[PDB]
RNA sequence: AGGACCGAACCGACUAAUGUUGAAAAAUUAGCGGAUGACUUGUGGCUGGGGGUGAAAGGCCAAUCAAACCGGGAGAUAGCU
RNA sequence: ACACAGGUGGUCAGGUAGAGAAUACCAAGGCGCUUGAGAGAACUCGGGUGAAGGAACUAGGCAAAAUGGUGCCGUAACUUC
RNA sequence: AAUUCCUUGUCGGGUAAGUUCCGACCUGCACGAAUGGCGUAAUGAUGGCCAGGCUGUCUCCACCCGAGACUCAGUGAAAU
RNA sequence: CGAUGUCGGCUCAUCACAUCCUGGGGCUGAAGUAGGUCCCAAGGGUAUGGCUGUUCGCCAUUUAAAGUGGUACGCGAGCUGGGUUUAGAACGUCGUGAGACAGUUCGGUCCCUAUCUGCCGUGGGCGCUGGAGAACUGAGGGGGGCUGCUCCUAGUACGAGAGGACCGGAGUGGACGCAUCACUGGUGUUCGGGUUGUCAUGCCAAUGGCACUGCCCGGUAGCUAAAUGCGGAAGAGAUAAGUGCUGAAAGCAUCUAAGCACGAAACUUGCCCCGAGAUGAGUUCUCCCUGACCCUUUAAGGGUCCUGAAGGAACGUUGAAGACGACGACGUUGAUAGGCCGGGUGUGUAAGCGCAGCGAUGCGUUGAGCUAACCGGUACUAAUGAACCGUGAGGCUUAACCU
């Protein structure tokens, strides 16, 4: 559950360090994103070097909300803080090129495979 | 006397 | 086709093999007896009236009892009739079992929904609560504006408001059954259906794709 | 739930050892990784139990890779297969959720041994 | 909104109820019987005939119990001597509502609750 | 919000068609003493079915 | 030492909600300011109506104020209703 | 104008904790406020808790929420020191 | 600008985005020197702007405890 | 003018169509993707933010789209009170001055218990022609009607390239809606525990009151959304613009005058809900009543004795039903509620006693003790034998069967 305002940690390099979701994209008055939705982002905090620098505009996806997620069977998985990916605003697909923290299944589509093949688990 | 609606500019004066 | 008549027991999972969890509303579906057919002859059209429960005598009317009387008796809960179409059933209580779903797929599910009495607005409609603060005089949960001016001059009617909600009818459409069940009675329709606990329930196969 | 509960125990696994809020268990889950149906353990401390028959779950919390994660696993779910307690805690206390405010060092509990 | 619930108001809170029914359940296990409106004196009933039963079995503990409740003496000690062992093979329903109906001051319907043995 | 004009002395009446009192007809006599009573409630005396409970 | 500081009594009246045929013709509740001073208070005194008093708002002078109240001229006058 | 949640100067002042005439629980003493009894709807008033988010509310963070003690360490621009 | 109509002037800053705000320019419609000019530490229930914390203010409202609202008994108003 | 409250927001709306999106078309300077324009279409849908009092507008970022209008520029006896607009004050400005400004600037009380109409709900009465219990028929009314993206078709048609389809499939979403608590959770002042201050139960030990539930950690049922199921359809009829077939008037041509076929989220249906006060008061099944007698102005006439049914209501215990009425379950031939038994769930190892220890405390007995609304059971208590209402064969006419 991210919506507009929200700030998001990032879980890779790039160097946003910390980050502001706002907007939900993907249909007129969508509330929340999550599980492994795209969300536009604005950068707030942001390394010095860093491909990203404060201020930009850019897409991310959500890699780890607090809210978590279910699926099948009736289990959940949350995560203690909420993360994402910074995505590029054209061809989505991290900017980054490490993922760190652990990524969940939910996330094994073919343009987020970059990222599972990254980060150490599940 | 008077009710206070009446005494009470704001509501009494309503449309100049 | 026809469908039956049975109680909500309710709501349970059902884990399979490879790893999923099914909600299941759990359908108690004893035999129901046909009471009566019905014919275009004795006027109108073509349906059965079956019963399913079983009554204390001292609970059971004179008429009610006779009325059970043609046909097998034991009388139930209450009737409910069902419309035919082009299928045929004699009254000698011939009784349907949950038989009758072996090879069903769908289910439609009607009951009477969980009686909330009230609401008013907001609950009842969804309405939007006015600013809790900033200045709101005594209407946090109040309704609003309810017309325009001199010119309807009227409030319009099903205007939305505050009343009676739930305690009615309501039925849920689709729903895949999960588990048919004989000797055992039982009909686990994948997942919540209207009307509480212990309370009757109509399942009929679904009018829809 | 008289005719539920026997729908249900019919389907209850009886192998499941005891555990207890505190100790630190590793759960074993079945996963179609992407080709392969193998196995993967998870190994954290249980901080909540639910004791519902067939509808049993229970909370284990991990501290990864920085920050902790908790999965709530349906007890009675095929998707589990495996689960064995590996550590004793002594906690005195139902639910362990104070322990989402600590860190480490401080998050530590002590044998139960006895 | 009140569905399955369990437990009358009378129009107090949790705190005044609760130092009610124990003097109450007092008045009721000293007297074996007492006038009292007839919603009061359902009421009366989920107090009083667990403690009852409560005494059935004697013990430091349940003594001790039946003092944290009640918070008398007398009748924690008169439970257990003489109730107790009264109806140490009683099932439950120690007690039984007669209804004698509407006091003048404010019309409120009425009701005598006595033990079930009282005889005396 | 008031009136805008005096409602009838006829319309007062039908506004009270409902407010009319109901008698009683379930009073019902005790199978020992005499006794009037309101059906489940104690007599006068102190019989309720029978038996004489409460001395009072 | 202090028109010094934090803070009850005491003196004030910045915000809000309630109240608005009130519990109250101006208050209640929660917060708020001052609190050894140009402070605050009991009793008693003096100032009178184009006059008083006014750290000044046309404020206050007995629930009345860009001229108090009571009686009088008096049935003012009213090309208006 | 009321058996009116207001106004009314002086005097006395116990225990436990506390800096305290704050505050909480008590003593001596004094009270339960002159309609009650049931119900456990909407709504209104006054309170308590809230997933994820955290000012996106709005004229305005209005209101709520938060801060809150004592000792020690430590504390920037600027400064009439 | 407590003074600027034209005006959301123009430039710089802060924001993803700023008719307000901070810094400037000077074209001051219509500042200006005891009906004082320009500054100013400290003070302010003073006006405007920002941030951290905080949160039911909001997304979007849920449940709960109390006082009314509802039912019975007694008393018994109001404006129009 | 013996008062017709006013910008903007909020809440709630409602119509029009000069249609923003979705649908159907003609033309195109229509290759394709995609546009333009006109016609038909009002079923549904139709943005969050920055600034400002704004509406608006600009800007950011979305979206299939962010439609134009009417409704006292809809909506203050619904809310707000930021703007204009009360007495205070200042600036600039005008004025000798009091003062003044569509100049600006900081500060200020929006009352009304709903009689009527309307509207959302919910009962009472009578009717519907003997009375009664059910189940129905469905005139009629209301609800619903949105849409993205990916994959396949297919890198095919088309195109020098770049790019990239119709039509037809398959998944999976957004916003919206109904339902439900199995999962995940919120609440849980009626469960358990921890803990501060103090008072009390004589004291130790153990407990209770008060301090917001004193503060707080968990938490049963219920109620619930963020939780999880389901929905919009398919189909059918008749059409809009439009396209046709055949075809004369008019030897030809022509969609039309006869005749025939296509044709859209609009229309009538299909789906869901209400519904015989549908006074045009309908249908079906079942149950109940088979006594005597008098008076007159002698007729749907009035009355007396007997009789009192089916059923209903009342009363009682009551419910996931409920403001009150109402609706459902049950009343001893009984599980209706409470209690009680067993279980579960929650909490998390009671008290007592022992051991160790100087003691705080730890351990053993002990996963103990306690445990609401849950589950399965159980007549211990309370649901009385009765009374009450309701009757005693049910109008005239005509027709058809039979006597
Ligand atoms: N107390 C009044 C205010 C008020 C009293 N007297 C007045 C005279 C005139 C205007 C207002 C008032 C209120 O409800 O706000
Ligand atoms: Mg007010
Ligand atoms: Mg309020
Ligand atoms: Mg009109
Ligand atoms: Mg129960
Ligand atoms: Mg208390
Ligand atoms: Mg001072
Ligand atoms: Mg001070
Ligand atoms: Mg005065
Ligand atoms: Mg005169
Ligand atoms: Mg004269
Ligand atoms: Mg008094
Ligand atoms: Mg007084
Ligand atoms: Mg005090
Ligand atoms: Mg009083
Ligand atoms: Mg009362
Ligand atoms: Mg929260
Ligand atoms: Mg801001
Ligand atoms: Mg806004
Ligand atoms: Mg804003
Ligand atoms: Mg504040
Ligand atoms: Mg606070
Ligand atoms: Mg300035
Ligand atoms: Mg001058
Ligand atoms: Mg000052
Ligand atoms: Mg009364
Ligand atoms: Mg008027
Ligand atoms: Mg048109
Ligand atoms: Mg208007
Ligand atoms: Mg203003
Ligand atoms: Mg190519
Ligand atoms: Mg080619
Ligand atoms: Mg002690």
């Amino acid at each position: 559950m991210i919506q507009e305002q929200t700030m998001l940690n990032v879980a890779d390099n790039s160097g946003a360090r910390r980050v502001m979701c706002i907007k939900v994209l993907g249909g007129s008055h969508r509330r929340y994103a999550g599980v492994g939705d795209i969300i536009k982002i604005t950068i707030k905090e942001a390394i010095p070097r860093g491909k990203v620098k404060k201020g930009d505009v850019l897409k991310a996806v959500v890699v780890r909300t607090k809210k978590g997620v279910r699926r099948p069977d009736g289990s959940v998985i949350r995560f203690d803080g909420n993360a994402c990916v910074l995505l590029n605003n054209n061809s989505e697909q991290p900017i980054g090129t490490r993922i760190f923290g652990p990524v969940t299944r939910e996330l094994r589509s073919e343009k987020f495979m970059k990222i599972i093949s990254l980060a150490p688990e599940v | 006397t008077s009710k206070w609606f009446n005494i009470d500019n704001k509501i009494v004066d309503h449309r100049p | 086709m026809i469908g039956l008549v049975g109680k909500k027991v309710g709501m349970t999972r059902i884990f399979t093999e490879d790893g999923v969890s099914i909600p299941v509303t759990v359908i108690e579906v004893e035999a129901n007896r046909v009471t009566q057919v019905k014919d275009l002859a004795n006027d109108g059209y073509r349906a059965i009236q079956v019963t399913t429960g079983a009554k204390k005598a001292n609970r059971v009317t004179k008429p009610e009892a006779g009325h059970f009387a043609k046909a097998g008796v034991e009388a139930g809960r209450g009737l409910w009739e069902f419309r035919l179409a082009e299928g045929e059933e004699f009254t000698v209580g011939q009784s349907i079992s949950v038989e009758l779903f072996a090879d069903v797929k769908k289910v439609d599910v009607t009951g009477t929904s969980k009686g909330k009495g009230f609401a008013g607005t907001v609950k009842r409609w969804n309405f939007r609560t006015q600013d809790a603060t900033h200045g709101n005089s005594l209407s946090h949960r109040v309704p609003g504006s309810i017309g325009q001016n001199q010119t309807p001059g009227k409030v319009f009617k099903g205007k939305k408001m505050a009343g009676q909600m739930g305690n009615e009818r309501v039925t849920v459409q689709s729903l895949d059954v999960v588990r048919v069940d004989a000797e055992r009675n039982l009909l686990l329709v994948k997942g919540a259906v209207p009307g509480a606990t212990g309370s009757d329930l109509i399942v009929k196969p679904a009018v829809k794709a | 739930s008289n005719i539920i509960k026997q729908l249900e125990q019919e389907q209850m696994k009886q192998d499941v050892p005891s555990f207890r809020p505190g100790d630190t268990v590793e759960v074993k889950v079945w996963v179609v990784e992407g080709s392969k149906k193998r196995l993967q353990a998870f190994e954290g401390v249980v901080i909540a139990i639910r004791n519902r028959g067939l509808h049993s779950a229970f909370t284990v919390r991990k501290i990864s890779n920085g920050e902790g994660v908790e999965r709530v696993f349906q007890t009675h779910s095929p998707v589990v297969d495996s689960i064995s307690v590996k550590r004793r805690g002594a906690v005195r206390k139902a639910k362990l959720y104070y322990l989402r405010e600590r860190t480490g060092k401080a998050a530590r509990i002590k044998e139960r041994l006895n | 909104m009140r569905h399955r619930k369990s437990g009358r108001q009378l129009n107090r809170n949790s705190s005044h109820r609760q130092a009610m029914f124990r003097n109450m359940a007092g008045s009721l296990v000293r007297h074996e019987i007492i006038k009292t409106t007839l919603p009061k004196a359902k009421e009366l009933r989920r107090v009083v005939e667990p403690l009852i039963t409560l005494a059935k079995t004697d013990s430091v503990a349940n003594r001790r119990l039946a003092f944290a409740r009640t918070r008398d003496n007398e009748i924690v000690a008169k439970l257990f001597n003489e109730l107790g062992p009264r109806f140490a093979s009683r099932a439950g329903g120690y007690t039984r509502i007669l209804k004698c109906g509407f006091r003048a001051g404010d019309n409120a319907p009425m009701a005598y609750i006595e033990l079930v043995d009282r005889s005396e | 919000a008031v009136q805008q004009n005096k409602p009838t002395r006829s319309k007062r009446g039908m506004r009270r068609s409902h407010d009319a009192l109901t008698a009683v007809t379930s009073l019902s006599v005790d199978k020992t003493s005499g006794e009037k009573h309101l059906r489940h409630h104690i007599t006068a005396d102190g019989y309720y079915r029978g038996r004489k409970v409460i001395a009072k």
